[PDB]
């Protein structure tokens, strides 16, 4: 019973070993003979196009064994590489570069301190073009033309093709209903919420060692790949190797928040080089590189409306948002939603109708879109609806908690199909809103506020109190085959697990960890299941050779797919194990129980057969009807997505003469359904909040107007220490989810999506009072100086 | 990340590195704690073709008082600032400000000399040596001489060192016993240079303000000494009236940058609030 | 052969009853097969 | 190149380094002790920590030829020799001090220096004392917890 | 003795088994088996044994019991993919699986050649667009207990 | 320790070597080429067969001191840089000459030299000129057919059948 530790233990985590001791096996520790250093020479210009490209000098000097250019790569058809989006991006720059820090050149030298002295020797001459890096003007008749490649000037909305910096247009709802709702509804609540361009920035970088063995045809790639199986197959594509010859493998990785989802021109590059060569190539970039080349998050502006009555019946949702996705549509998304599931903007309200439109445009900014705990821009969804709230109930001179309390969906409605067309699974909202309110003593905290607020109008004190609220419905676990795909594959997941003689297990799956526990919980579900310690189980993800194929890990859904298969799998050899003890004990299977680790005849629990004997048993005395041993795989296609859910609560409080902000206390209220690893679900919180902190805080990547990156960097990427950041306080309830195999939905990452509005929320708030109307994040000090400078409140 | 080649040398005296560094001439720099050096080197802003570590040389660490200064070498770490109970006793501004810089790791490494020496605006020791009124002893290829840091500084990387010299130590007058001091900084977060900082000594007798001196840190090109500001403070009982005065004087002398840590306007207005608090700490520890 | 005959399309395969030739043999004959003495691993004795 | 002898993880150490080669990728290239992580390129991280000469010290900000003559301890080095985790690694794992690990070995060489400068610290002293080193996991919390309970357990030894 | 096999997305594959070559040319053979049993090029097929962490367990290769167990194993594997491969072009072509043949590696409708599915085709549907009854992926395993040995 | 100095696969090589190391040793253990093999103790099996200086040697019969000077081709350095296999090699795989692949580099080397030595051999003088060399999987049949293959291919025409 000591040794089980199944589903609900905090099970301490077996990585913790290896990583404690520096032990950990990253792709930057890797070394093999022959191994060579690649890097890139990249653009200082935003936009621009190339007229010369001398490389000379760098081929020239010692220890330097190639430096590709374009001109390298277009014969192999490789000058640009297919994204998650349907779109393609530029591997080395062609005929023009489209945001600063493209990669141009590759040079590949013996190591990586040679790599860097080459790099500078190579002479590029640029050609300036007009810069475009304001969304709201990317579709005017004199934008400058960005990408010439696909697109050919067009400057409309009213041609053959769209304008040539439109990337798409997307529409969701019933727009008829929606517009004649809110052409009658008392009350209009209209703001242009802007969700501020960010970064994953994990702590590792992105990287790669590409071996090409040319002596048997077989490439070994490993990299920091949230979807080793996804890589194995567009490689196979767009390399003409066949899968076969392709051994992906994704290491231990140092955190991934979706950085680490899609491709880069470092991948293809380091293996064109060692496909070349015949030798490694190893390609680790530094920081500066990874916060503006690869995948930001966000950069969304959503013009959103909710249309009500004068006593807060909430009667219709419509939204509009402009995106950002920068020179390349490369946003990770299933394929058939180049806005996510932004349609879950409805959030946790009951309203009759809605209507949603995306448009998409082209800047001379590095891609990326989805990425950092987003769900598929879910985070964007629940900050327009969260925020909105609050505007609305500003409007309504209502308190926003009973504004949420009046338009809750109620237990009762699920399976909720809401009018954006998702159908939740199931959520029990006044409860978890109650507990939360009692918790931290809401009404008395509203009371607390007035009081302050008084006396600041009586020049009392200079510091304001806001209180922040969130109640999020998140949708995690991209996966019903009908709807979602990743370019072309299902978005299933899987699980194998083979046990052997004595009684041990190895158990593989199509998902990739990069810090989630992964390794510890997965043998928890199976632990329950089959009654075998945990200690017992070995699993592992991320050699595509091995694994069971997956689509990866990412949008919270490991818990809801892999997890699933998992316990599918098991439930497979539980079954299997069930005809084997009917067999020794001479009895029907009906005449069977279950019992923890065993199963005994009903009626006598004397006779019985423990899961360690007939493990055994399979392969000693296998039943002469069934196959010898004892294992099984599932490859599972959820039926629906999970929709876990939360209530958050900040209180802020602000002095108005710095602008400084100091948390005073967050509650964060997390319903996931059944949880695995309450330890391990904690952890994940932590660091959620952690990073809903910053962004609403601080973080950001900004373009000037020529087309500058500013702020990439460490030196002002705001990325709290353990001084600035928050203690966080955590509850729970538990709604499982009906159609999951052990009940339990996503979580990952239900902190960062409820906890930037939650942050916002609590800074609008606090100027409520004052009307200071919507401030746009980030709530830095300098920011919120200027709100308090604009309110008089410095004079 | 990676710095171009270099020759390194590890001259065993002051004698010796003042020596390498007049031969040597403008391709070679001093090397102190690194953590300014290492990190321009890294992006290849600064590309010397020789190093001159000045880590064998022993004369350039240390503390003690002579006369009425204090005399700390070059190579004193900040971390040997911290833990310095007797300087403490002469110039608690000194830790306080210290706990200020950086984090543990390059107050281990980092040094008073170079903090002084850099040049680099950011930087809290130098805006804190102007309040304290300190003298930079510098030893040339002709010889030893003394430059007040009031008059060190003139730009980004531009100060009053020649070629072939090295700052070795920094004489500091210590102040009346009982004296206030503060040392108040705005930051985005632990390790940022300051969006505006005020480095206050002050004395008091009978209710009334005897002597006060102030420096601003990150609120120009380089630090400043804000003389009018504390002048206006003497002769007051440092109340709101004489607070706004200083606060006019202090913010009337700076011309901050406009960047991550938000516009000039916001910065000026920073430098003093900054200052007030400061006041108001030194006033109650005066 | 865009669309090989049902013969063509088995005689490809290099199925069951062909005599297709070694896939081992093209590291067994450059000296890359990976035999016990071939390993070599940190810190490893003898 | 520039000749330098040292002491690793104490193990006598020499090696020919060419003067550019900075610390971290000394330890982690030549010396092959890869525990040590590289994580910014601005010195802000601390990922890269080791202990040196009873400093923390961030080693991509220092040449390996101004080690010469240093003791170093890494990651590698801070297990007993009978392979027994220091109460730190121990403390860690207990508290669930770590995701990714990325961060951990630079996480905890820190605070083998920082419960050596003050064997009982306070919350407020933890989260200042590791205020060089960035985690993009935890949030903080169970690495205060993780450096509370070593205290505890050193505390406990004499 | 036994075999797993797995097809990948594009049609290529890795199939293990629980024996073990020392020069017989296991590597080589097991793949014939599985070509023409698939209808997939034995070039596009990798064989591996020996790794216990990866292939499926069995008793090792002594006794020339290789062809006998594992070969045997190859074949029963093989065939359960076949099976389901044959549900997948029954729902794709929309006849019923009686009303399909198989030439060489692809199934056609009976008396109407022209309405076919590749094996190749088949592995790509599984895992783009499985038929709603089934799991998403192309691959099985077969452990064997031979009814008697063989006697040459 | 030694200093030598030789050429390995057509390309320089200089190592520290004590004088009892055997040269099978130093190939394997010290240049990590790995493609020779030792079958025995007593000299007979010719696994370990390098061509050195124009002649078939048995490395393992040899100190590495005793090749300071030598020009080496190994197994691994049979193929084309433009990674086509040698006429030795394609006639192994074609005729079947290998199993285990055990005795196969030193096999492939010494009959390098045997088509140097007589371009056109009879099958007899196959068979006797690889008599240093010792096989378990093959019966030596094949390996004589890929002989003879390999022979015929690097002379434009065959010779016997
Ligand atoms: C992440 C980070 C955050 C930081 N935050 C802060 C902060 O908040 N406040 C702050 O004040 N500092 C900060 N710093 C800088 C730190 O304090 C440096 O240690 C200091 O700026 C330089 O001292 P050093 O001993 O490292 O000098 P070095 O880097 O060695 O050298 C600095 C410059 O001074 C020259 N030099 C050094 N010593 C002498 C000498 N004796 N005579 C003449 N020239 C000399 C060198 O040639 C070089 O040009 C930070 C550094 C880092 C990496
Ligand atoms: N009901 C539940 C749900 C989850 N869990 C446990 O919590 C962990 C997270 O599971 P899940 O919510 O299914 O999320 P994923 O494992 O799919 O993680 C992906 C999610 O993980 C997040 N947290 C991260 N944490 C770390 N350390 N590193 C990243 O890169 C992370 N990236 C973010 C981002 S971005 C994403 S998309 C798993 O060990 C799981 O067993 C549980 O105990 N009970
Ligand atoms: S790698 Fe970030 S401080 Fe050293
Ligand atoms: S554990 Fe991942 S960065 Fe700290
Ligand atoms: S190993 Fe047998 S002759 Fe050399
Ligand atoms: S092929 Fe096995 S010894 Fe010759
Ligand atoms: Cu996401």
């Amino acid at each position: 019973a000591e040794k089980l530790q199944g589903m609900g233990c905090k099970r301490k985590r077996v990585e913790d070993i290896r990583f404690t001791q520096g032990k950990g096996n990253y792709v930057d520790d890797v070394k093999l003979p022959g191994m060579l250093f690649g890097d890139f020479v990249r653009s200082s210009h935003a936009h621009a196009r190339i007229k010369s490209i001398d490389t000379s000098k760098a081929k020239a000097l010692p220890g330097v064994f190639a430096v590709l250019t374009a001109a390298d790569l277009k014969p192999l058809n490789l000058h640009y590489m297919p994204t998650l989006a349907g779109d393609v991006q530029a591997v080395l720059a062609d005929e023009k570069v489209l945001f600063q820090n493209q990669e141009v050149a590759f040079v590949v030298a013996k190591d990586r301190y040679v790599a860097a002295d080459a790099i500078e020797l190579v002479e590029v001459d640029y050609e300036p073009l007009p810069v475009l890096v304001d969304p709201f003007k990317a579709m005017e008749p004199d934008a400058p033309l960005l990408r010439e490649d696909i697109k050919d000037k067009m400057t409309g909305a009213h041609g053959a093709r769209k304008h040539h910096n439109h990337i798409f247009r997307w529409e969701i709802g019933d727009k008829e209903g929606t517009d004649a709702t809110f052409a009658k509804a008392e009350v209009v609540s209209k703001d242009m919420f802007t969700y501020h361009r960010v970064h994953p920035s994990p702590l590792e970088t992105c990287q790669c060692v590409a071996s090409m063995d040319k002596i048997k045809g077989e490439l070994t790639l490993w990299g920091t790949f949230q979807a080793p199986h996804v890589i194995r197959t567009v490689v196979s594509l767009i390399s003409g190797l066949p899968e076969h010859k392709i051994h992906v493998i994704a290491p231990d990785i140092g955190g991934g928040f979706g950085n680490k989802v899609g491709a880069y021109s470092g991948y293809v590059c380091a293996v064109v080089a060692s496909i070349v060569l015949g030798v490694p190539v190893k390609w680790v970039e530094d920081r500066m590189e990874n916060l503006s080349t690869t995948s930001f998050a966000r950069d969304y502006h959503m013009t959103t409306e909710l249309a009500a009555t004068k006593d807060g019946k909430i009667l219709a949702m419509r939204c509009h948002v402009l995106a950002d996705h920068g020179a390349f549509d490369a946003c990770a998304d299933p394929s058939k939603w180049p806005a996510g599931f932004m349609n879950i903007c409805t959030g946790s309200y009951d309203m009759p109708v809605a209507h949603l439109a995306v448009d998409g445009v082209y800047t001379n900014k590095a891609s990326g879109g989805v990425a950092y705990r987003c769900s598929f821009r879910v985070t964007e969804a629940v900050y327009a609806i969260e925020r909105a709230i609050e505007t609305l109930a500003q409007r309504l001179e209502m308190d926003s908690a009973d504004l949420r309390i009046k338009n809750f969906i109620q237990p009762e409605q699920f399976p909720y199909m809401a009018p954006l067309g998702w159908e939740y699974d199931s959520g029990n909202y006044p409860l978890a809103m109650k507990k939360a309110m009692d918790t931290v003593g809401y009404h008395q905290l509203r009371a607390e506020q007035k009081a302050k607020q008084e006396a600041f109008k009586r020049g009392e004190t200079r510091e304001i109190m806001g209180i922040g609220i969130s109640f999020f419905t998140e949708i995690v676990g991209a996966g019903p085959s009908k709807n979602c795909d990743i370019l072309g594959v299902s978005m299933f997941d899987s699980a194998e697990i083979r046990i052997h003689p004595t009684g041990s297990v190895i158990a593989r799956m199509g998902t990739k960890s990069q810090g989630q526990g992964h390794e510890t919980t997965y043998a928890q579900i199976i632990a329950t299941e089959l009654g075998i310690p945990a200690d017992d189980i070995m699993i592992e993800e991320g050699n595509t050779d091995t694994a069971p194929y997956g689509l990866g890990t990412y949008g919270s859904r490991s818990t809801p797919t892999a997890g699933a298969a998992t316990a599918v799998a098991a439930r497979k050899i539980k079954a299997k194990a069930q005809m084997i003890a009917a067999h020794m004990l001479e009895v029907h299977e009906g005449d069977l129980e279950w019992d923890v680790d065993r199963f005994r005849v009903k009626g006598l629990p004397e006779k019985f057969k423990t899961m360690k004997e007939l493990a055994w048993a399979s392969y000693n005395s296998p039943p002469p009807n069934l196959e010898p041993g004892l294992e099984a795989v599932n490859y599972y296609d959820p039926p629906n997505m999970t929709y876990p859910f939360g209530a958050y609560f900040c209180i802020m409080d602000i002095d108005i003469d710095t602008g400084v902000a100091k948390t005073r206390r967050f509650y964060a209220l997390d319903d996931c359904g059944t949880r695995i690893n309450p330890m391990i679900i904690e952890g994940q919180v932590h660091g959620g909040l952690t990073e809903a902190f910053a962004v609403a805080m601080g973080q950001e990547i900004r373009y000037d107007e020529q087309g500058n990156v500013l702020g990439a960097s460490f030196m002002d990427f705001f990325l709290p220490t353990a001084v600035e950041t928050p203690k966080w306080e955590t509850d729970y309830t538990v709604t499982p989810s009906p159609h999951h195999p052990i009940g339990a939905k996503g979580v990952g990452e239900s902190p960062h999506v409820g906890g930037v509005p939650c942050f916002s929320n609590a800074v609008n708030d606090a100027y409520a009072f004052l009307n200071a109307g919507h401030i746009q994040m980030p709530h830095d000090a300098w920011r919120l100086w200027k709100v308090g400078e604009q309110l008089g409140l410095h004079v | 990340m990676i710095p171009g080649s270099f020759d390194y040398h590890r001259p065993k005296s002051i004698a010796d590195a003042v020596a390498l560094l007049t031969k040597l001439g403008e391709d070679a720099r001093p090397l102190a704690g690194g953590h300014s050096l290492i990190p321009i080197m890294k992006t290849r802003l600064a590309t010397p073709e020789h190093l001159v570590d000045l880590r064998d040389i022993g004369d350039l660490v240390g503390i003690r008082e002579e006369g009425t200064d204090v005399v700390i070498g070059a190579m004193t770490t900040q971390h040997a600032l911290i833990g310095s109970d007797f300087l403490a006793a002469k110039l608690p501004i000194i830790r306080e400000t210290s706990l200020l810089i950086a984090d543990p790791q390059i107050r281990y490494m980092g040094t008073i000399g170079g903090n002084a020496a850099n040049g680099d605006p950011g930087n809290d020791m130098p805006a804190l040596m102007q309040c304290l009124g300190a003298a930079y002893e510098l030893t040339g290829p002709e010889g030893a001489r003394i430059v007040a840091a009031r008059d060190y500084y003139q730009g980004a990387y531009f100060t009053a060192i020649e070629p072939g010299e090295l700052l070795t130590a920094i004489r500091i007058p210590v102040p009346p016993t009982g004296h206030g001091y503060a040392y108040e900084k705005l930051k985005r977060k632990i390790g940022d240079y300051a969006t505006a900082a005020a480095a206050v000594v002050l004395t008091m007798s009978g209710g009334k303000c005897v002597s006060a001196s102030i420096g601003l840190t990150n609120v120009a090109n380089t630090p400043l000494w804000a003389e009018e500001a504390g002048k206006v403070l003497v002769g007051t009982a440092l109340d709101k009236p004489a607070l706004d005065k200083a606060v006019a004087l202090a913010e009337a002398i700076t011309a901050p940058a406009s960047d991550g840590r938000g516009p000039a306007e916001y910065r000026t207005k920073m430098a003093g609030v900054m200052l007030r608090r400061a006041v108001e700490r030194a006033k109650a520890r005066a | 052969t865009v669309e090989p005959t049902s013969a063509e399309r088995a005689e490809k395969l290099q199925g069951m009853g062909c005599k297709r030739k070694r896939v081992e043999d093209i590291r067994f004959t450059q000296g890359k097969g990976n035999y016990v003495d071939d390993v070599k691993l940190p810190g490893m004795l003898f | 190149k520039a000749h330098i002898e040292l002491t690793i993880n104490g193990h006598p150490v020499e090696a020919l380094v060419e003067p550019r080669t900075l610390l971290i990728h000394f330890i982690r290239e030549q010396q092959n002790l890869t525990g040590a992580h590289i994580g910014c390129d601005t010195s802000h991280c601390g990922a890269c920590t080791v202990d040196l000469d009873g400093m923390s010290v961030k080693s991509c900000t220092m040449f390996a030829v101004q080690a010469n003559g240093a003791s170093i301890t890494t990651i590698e080095g801070m297990a007993a020799p009978d392979g027994t985790l220091s109460a730190l690694q121990e403390g860690f794992r207990m508290m669930h001090g770590l995701q990714c690990g990325y961060c951990t070995p630079g996480m905890i060489m820190r605070s083998h220096r920082l419960l050596q400068e003050n064997p009982s610290p306070t919350e407020a002293e933890i989260r200042f004392g590791i205020g060089g080193n960035l985690c993009r996991c935890t949030g903080y919390q169970n690495i205060v917890k993780a450096i509370q309970y070593a205290a505890a357990k050193i505390n406990g030894v004499p």
